[PDB]
RNA sequence: UUCUCCCCGAAAUGUAUUGAGGUACAGCCUCGGAUGUUGACCAUGUCCUGUAGAGCACUCACAAGGCUAAAACCUUAUGAAACUCCGAAGGGGCACGCGUUUAGUCCGGGAGUGAGGCUGCGAGAGCUAACUUCCGUAGCCGAGAGGGAAACAACCCAGACCAUCAGCUAAGGUCCCUAAAUGAUCGCUCAGUGGUUAAGGAUGUGUCGUCGCAUAGACAGCCAGGAGGUUGGCUUAGAAGCAGCCACCCUUCAAAGAGUGCGUAAUAGCUCACUGGUCGAGUGACGAUGCGCCGAAAAUGAUCGGGGCU
RNA sequence: GUUUGACUGGGGCGGUCGCCUCCCAAAAUGUAACGGAGGCGCCCAAAGGUCACCUCAAGACGGUUGGAAAUCGUCUGUAGAG
RNA sequence: ACCCCCGUGCCCAUAGCACUGUGGAACCACCCCACCCCAUGCCGAACUGGGUCGUGAAACACAGCAGCGCCAAUGAUACUCGGACCGCAGGGUCCCGGAAAAGUCGGUCAGCGCGGGGGU
């Protein structure tokens, strides 16, 4: 969620992702298709969710996190002062980059939660088992 | 080297425009014996779309 | 909060293989990411000037130490 | 295995899907290209740790490690690969999957066993004798129990490439 | 002790248009000093003191500036650069100077 | 703000302004004189640069572990307009022309313009809204007629000296309205999709792979069967395979799993898995793509421009 | 008799108006916004001329007042200071 | 001519650090002494002035070595001038040249002058 750190706004653009593509902690892991953006309450529903399906058991990490401050004008103004202080964190998202992975939990318990967590993120995503890696 | 215009220049680029000029082609259909010396093979390249170069 | 900036023109003036005149300015810059070499001078803010007049020629050697100078015709 | 062209032009490449390949050691680097296929059918029946034998068509067979995958992120197709020409002393700094057997009793009750890491890369595996796993026996191990490097038994002539106080698989608590 | 080397060294050789460098070498007993053309990677007119011996050192160094004036005199010297070691101008090095350049 | 034809031809930018729809200077137009290839393009040589990408070596942020009085520090792992060990493509200056072209500069008379607009690419502000706004860059409109895009400044093609009841082509087209193949070949969709979005959903269909089960006779059909511990322990007033909590162990078999679904507060009862006979050949689960389906509700009368097209 | 500014996503209220630095700024220079951050209207007879010398932050171990950081000692130490 | 030492440059990490070995009576170095030339905001530690011996202890010089730094390919990819497209949009594709960063293979513990001293 919201980290405790720096300058309150930014811009916007993309391109496709490089800082995780693989998957190194866990067995299993959902992966993002499309070029969102993530941020905040969208991650902690997946991780809600997640964990209630598995928890008692399971390893879940969130390699993805709202980074990116995003802001929204008052209420009905005109183009006015400046830009909005406050509003949303998301996280920038770009297909082949990882957001969950999961650990000790069978096959198919591992599906249905994926398929849980991505019933309510902005982007379509495919899940994968681990092939053979490399990157150490 | 033989090279004609078979594409207008209107609505192209200041570069595409200028060598056009510079090449010898101020209509389509024109035509032209070119050398093969490395500026002109830079200029027929640079507007090679415009141009039918024939072998 | 935002009405601020300025505008101070830098840089690279006279650059390598080019004839200067001995006085000419070759280089503004605000340190000395140019070092002035054999035949040239620097000034205050760290601008670098022909001595004499001369062929301008750049020497590079890992960016914290590279040098203009002169070699004069003739 | 099997691979035949080599050209430094890729439009052959990608329409038969045929995977780009290269081969070097210090003597010969020369590039090449293979079947995508019976690649990947080889490369899940071994890893880093197996090898194969290719024959360019060329008519001399050699022995290759595998050495690097690099694939497309969207597509989860692999890409681009690099086998390793190796001389008979010991393959340099080669990784090993680690793997392990046994119900441990930290298992039974509420715990889950967890492999902090997947690969151990270790030097000097002696090649084609190259251990192609890596058991470990967790029944010893309690809750919050951690097997190191200095745990982890080897085969012949192996010596670990990593720091051995280094954690490897840990036993982790519920929740 | 290094950075007055150095430092030295920087300040001589940008001083150093048109004239030589002149390296008095004191640390030992063999304050032996050079001529070099900065430039050209070549030394003309060194005049140590292995052979020489006249007693205390401040007078010994005193000999080898006028043995090596001589030499520089035959070679047809302008003027030098001087080139200090680290050494602070002291009277053993002063007096190589002032014996070099006396008899210059 | 009135008569004609001929030649060239802009500006809506910059800085300044009690300035902002005004004006000065510059910029861009024209005319005459001077020089007289210095201009343009493209090539080679040379130098300059920190963007795209990438990367964590510093600053900030940050994910899972280890060590540990938590800081540092080790493995693994990321984000960056105001981070950068690195770093292109391009871009700028200079020389040269090794090569094609035709402008350039200086001097003096006359100006107008200083409200711009759209689209593609690069950003900011904004909802990664606007026929939105402010900069950069290319082109068109502006001041551009002609062909196409039903109609349509801007989009596609192409720059209209005058005449012709001649020819060739561009974009774009060849059933009829309409100039031109109801053309040829191998396919695909039976939705009028074509001719109106998405999350999501589905034995629609054609093409490819990956997996298992098998004719020592498998998939679905049908007959017979469906364990004894044991109402497994906790649980609750009761939970006995099936409210929820700990496991999933033994006897027998060709064999029935402390076990899937329905039932009743709990029981019972009906079926499921696995085992036989009789069949008798394929069958079942994943995954990538081609084109289609559903999801798909606004106001006066409907339609892809129309007829109509499988 | 006169004066009683301008910008301004209508005007008013608010805010702003000159100067420096960074991002925006698309690896030349330049580039707008009531875009995103921050400072100046000074200071120093020595903080200047020159000439001589010295080298920093930080950490660890060890030590009187101390007790995380004071002062002293060894070690590491392109700068993590100034 | 061969060897090594003292200076001193070009090049300044492929030439630097760490572990190790070898040098002393040539050379350098520590070392001895210091009231004074000279000097430490206290201390000859450093500058400094007079010299053996002793010792190469430390330093420095040279040699080994690839643990660490530093260099760093090929294959491919990112991105991209130019050309032509798709998507309502975020965003994506194709042909053509250019072409990284990182990482793998490997490469290194330099190379090149001038002088003077002393050996053989
Ligand atoms: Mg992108
Ligand atoms: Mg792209
Ligand atoms: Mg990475
Ligand atoms: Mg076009
Ligand atoms: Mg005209
Ligand atoms: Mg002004
Ligand atoms: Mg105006
Ligand atoms: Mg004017
Ligand atoms: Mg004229
Ligand atoms: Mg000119
Ligand atoms: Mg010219
Ligand atoms: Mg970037
Ligand atoms: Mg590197
Ligand atoms: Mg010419
Ligand atoms: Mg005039
Ligand atoms: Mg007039
Ligand atoms: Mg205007
Ligand atoms: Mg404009
Ligand atoms: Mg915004
Ligand atoms: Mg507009
Ligand atoms: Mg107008
Ligand atoms: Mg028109
Ligand atoms: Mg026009
Ligand atoms: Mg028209
Ligand atoms: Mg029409
Ligand atoms: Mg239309
Ligand atoms: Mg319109
Ligand atoms: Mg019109
Ligand atoms: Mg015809
Ligand atoms: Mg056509
Ligand atoms: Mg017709
Ligand atoms: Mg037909
Ligand atoms: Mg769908
Ligand atoms: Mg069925
Ligand atoms: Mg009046
Ligand atoms: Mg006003
Ligand atoms: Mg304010
Ligand atoms: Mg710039
Ligand atoms: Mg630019
Ligand atoms: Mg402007
Ligand atoms: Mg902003
Ligand atoms: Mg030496
Ligand atoms: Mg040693
Ligand atoms: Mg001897
Ligand atoms: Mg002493
Ligand atoms: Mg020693
Ligand atoms: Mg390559
Ligand atoms: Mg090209
Ligand atoms: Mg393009
Ligand atoms: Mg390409
Ligand atoms: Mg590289
Ligand atoms: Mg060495
Ligand atoms: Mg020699």
């Amino acid at each position: 969620k919201r980290t405790k750190f720096r300058k309150q706004f930014r811009g916007r653009m993309t391109g496709d992702a490089k800082g995780g593509d693989y998957v190194a902690f866990g067995d299993y892991g959902l992966i993002a298709m499309e070029p969102a953006w993530i941020k905040s309450n969208q991650i902690e529903a997946c991780r809600i969710v997640m964990s209630r399906h598995f928890r008692r058991g399971g390893k879940i990490y969130i390699r993805i996190f709202p980074d990116k401050p995003v802001t929204k004008k008052p209420a009905e103004t005109r183009m006015g002062k400046g830009k909005g202080a406050v509003e949303y964190w998301v996280s920038v998202v770009k297909p082949g980059r990882v957001m969950f992975e999961v650990a000790g939990v069978t096959e198919e318990q591992a599906k249905e939660a994926f398929r849980l967590a991505g019933h309510k993120l902005p982007i379509q995503t495919k899940m994968v088992k681990r092939e053979v890696y490399d990157e150490a | 080297m033989k090279i004609k215009l078979v594409r207008s220049v209107i609505g192209r680029p200041g570069n595409q425009v200028k060598t056009v000029q510079a090449l010898g082609l101020r209509k389509i259909g024109d035509s032209r014996e070119v050398s093969d010396t490395p500026a002109v093979r830079g200029m027929v390249k640079t507007v090679k779309h415009l141009l039918e170069v024939q072998e | 909060n935002g009405r601020d900036s300025n505008p101070k023109y830098l840089g690279v003036k006279k650059f390598g293989g080019e004839v200067v005149k001995a006085g000419n300015i070759l280089v503004r810059q605000r340190g000395t990411k140019f070092k002035a070499g054999q035949g040239v001078g620097m000034g205050r803010d760290h601008t670098l000037f022909a001595l004499s007049d001369g062929k301008v020629v750049f020497i590079n050697k890992g960016k914290g130490a590279r040098f203009i100078s002169i070699e004069a015709a003739q | 295995m099997e691979l035949t062209a080599k050209p430094r032009t890729p439009k052959q490449k990608l329409d038969e899907s045929m995977i780009a390949a290269v081969a070097y050691n210090k003597e010969n680097n020369v590039s090449f290209a293979l079947d995508r296929k019976a690649f990947d059918r080889a490369f899940r029946q071994q890893s880093t740790t197996g090898l194969f034998d290719i024959t360019v068509e060329g008519g001399e067979t050699f022995p290759a490690l595998v050495k690097a995958v690099q694939m497309d992120k969207r597509k989860r197709a692999p890409i681009h690969v690099d086998f390793y020409m190796v001389t008979y002393g010991e393959p340099v700094e080669v990784s090993v999957p680690v793997h392990t057997t046994g119900r441990s009793q930290g298992e039974v009750q509420g715990g889950l066993v967890d492999i902090v890491v997947h690969n151990l890369q270790i030097v000097a595996p002696g090649p084609r004798r190259i251990p192609q796993e890596l058991v470990v026996d967790v029944t010893k191990m309690n809750i919050g129990d951690h097997i190191t490097a200095g745990d982890i038994k080897l085969p012949e002539g192996c010596t670990l490439a990593a720091d051995p106080e280094l954690t490897v698989v840990s036993v982790l608590p519920p929740r | 002790r290094r950075k007055l080397r150095t430092r030295r060294k920087v300040r001589t050789t940008t001083a150093a248009s048109g004239r030589l460098r002149l390296s008095v070498y004191r640390s030992s007993k063999h304050i032996y000093a050079q001529i070099i053309d900065d430039s050209r990677g070549q030394t003309l007119a060194a005049a140590s003191s292995a052979a020489l011996k006249s007693g205390n050192k401040t007078d010994t160094a005193a000999a080898v500036g006028k043995a090596l004036a001589a030499a520089a005199a035959e070679k047809g010297i302008k003027q030098v650069v001087f080139d200090r070691g680290s050494y602070k101008y002291h009277g053993r090095v002063k007096a190589l100077a002032d014996a070099a350049r006396e008899g210059g």
